[PDB]
């Protein structure tokens, strides 16, 4: 709808028809008064839901084939500029969305080394610690490997 | 002679708000996971699109737009007050009207001028103009809100 | 006495305990750190009409 | 002689609200851990605008 109500969809729209350019007589200001004239033969008028009517676009030509033939092409355009357009805006929240995911994954894989760098610590102090006093009896706690960094030295 | 020209502005697309969207986005992640204040907000655009227009707008906008505009300093006859006088009038040659969404009618802005290129050229500087500065203070305003939320995650 | 005391060597060495929200926010504290990239002239509009 | 001047003001923004901002958005956290505050409520920089 915005495609279709838009001036400057009705303005490319009508340069690139033949319609226009056969009508052309060489004079730039004559040309730019036609072309501002025939902008304002397609007419956008919204449709209100509480009267249950819809949106309707209407377009004046100077032949009844011509009001057909270049209101359906203008449909046409209008549907593909929409088209173009959300393309690129799904396009660009896709590459947005990667970003913001590979950042995430970025962090999570930090806050793992974090994680396992302080566990090898742990563990280390802990077998100097029990090397120093001969803890070797390889078992003081029932729990398992699961013991907090504080307690690993309750094992040989 | 007072020719004029006009123009109608919409929010932008994802892909012309470069990286700043996916950095705002960032932040607003960040409001979502501590001190909930999401509340379905408006999306980024939204809010720059309003910004745009608060420039747009803006009395200062017009002036300082004026101001280096090359059109404003060639009319000037070295007197302070005939040249406050036609900056003056000049301000009050750019008008903003607001759109409401009832009758599908957005925003526009019209600018008015002594010739058509001259009519046409300024204000495509101008809407350039206004939506450089409302990037400019958007970008301010991501560096204001990055360092609070740094300034906290220190704290936490 | 020995064992009370391998567990005062070992809470000396190994230090304070960290849970994953910690760690978490130090690496979130470490994205934010990087500062954001300000890139100017970008888009805040899109034409609908364009002057003329 | 009766002259005459105008000005015209918006909230402001974060930047241009020194270290404020970030002390009140500290309080409004120990209000939500507590009495919950309100999760929908006005921001800081729309009192600061209120106030002036």
């Amino acid at each position: 709808v915005m495609q279709l109500a838009s001036w400057d969809t009705r303005r490319e729209f009508w340069l690139q028809t033949d319609y226009y350019k056969q009508r052309m007589v060489g004079n730039s200001k004559a040309d730019a008064a036609l072309l501002d004239e025939m902008i304002n033969n397609i007419q956008f008028i919204p449709g209100d839901f509480t009267r249950a009517v819809n949106d309707s676009v209407k377009l004046i030509a100077e032949t009844a084939p011509d009001a057909n033939n270049l209101l359906r092409q203008y449909v046409a355009f209008a549907s593909q500029r929409a088209a173009s357009h959300l393309n690129d805006e799904l396009k660009g929240a896709w590459a947005a969305r990667t970003i913001q995911m590979k950042a995430q994954v970025k962090r999570q894989e930090e806050v793992a080394k974090a994680i396992y760098d302080r566990r090898m610590n742990s563990i280390e102090q802990a077998l100097k610690i029990a090397e120093q006093h001969n803890i070797s009896r390889s078992a003081t706690d029932v729990p398992a490997e699961e013991l907090p960094d504080s307690e690993m030295f309750l094992l040989g | 002679q007072e020719w004029s020209s006009t123009a109608i502005t919409d929010r932008p697309t994802v892909n012309m708000l470069g990286g700043y969207y996916s950095q705002q986005q960032f932040l607003r992640n960040l409001d979502v996971r501590s001190n909930m204040a999401s509340a379905d907000q408006p999306s980024v655009m939204d809010e720059a699109y309003k910004e745009f227009v608060m420039q747009l707008a803006s009395w200062d906008t017009r002036r300082e737009f004026w101001l280096q505009t090359d059109y404003y300093k060639q009319r000037m006859v070295g007197n302070s007050k005939a040249d406050a006088a036609l900056l003056d009038e000049m301000i009050n040659n750019i008008q903003f009207i607001p759109g409401d969404f009832t009758r599908a009618v957005n925003d526009s802005v019209k600018l008015i001028a002594e010739t058509a290129p001259d009519a046409n050229n300024l204000l495509r500087q101008y809407v350039a103009f206004a939506s450089q500065r409302a990037a400019s203070h958007l970008n301010d305003e991501l560096k204001g809100a990055w360092a609070a939320r740094t300034i906290q995650m220190k704290a936490q | 006495r020995p064992m009370l005391q391998a567990e005062l060597e070992n809470l000396q060495a190994v230090g304070p305990a960290f849970d994953l929200d910690y760690d978490q926010n130090r690496a979130m504290l470490n994205t934010l750190n990087v500062g954001p990239t300000l890139d100017p002239r970008f888009q805040t509009y899109r034409y609908l009409r364009t002057p003329e």
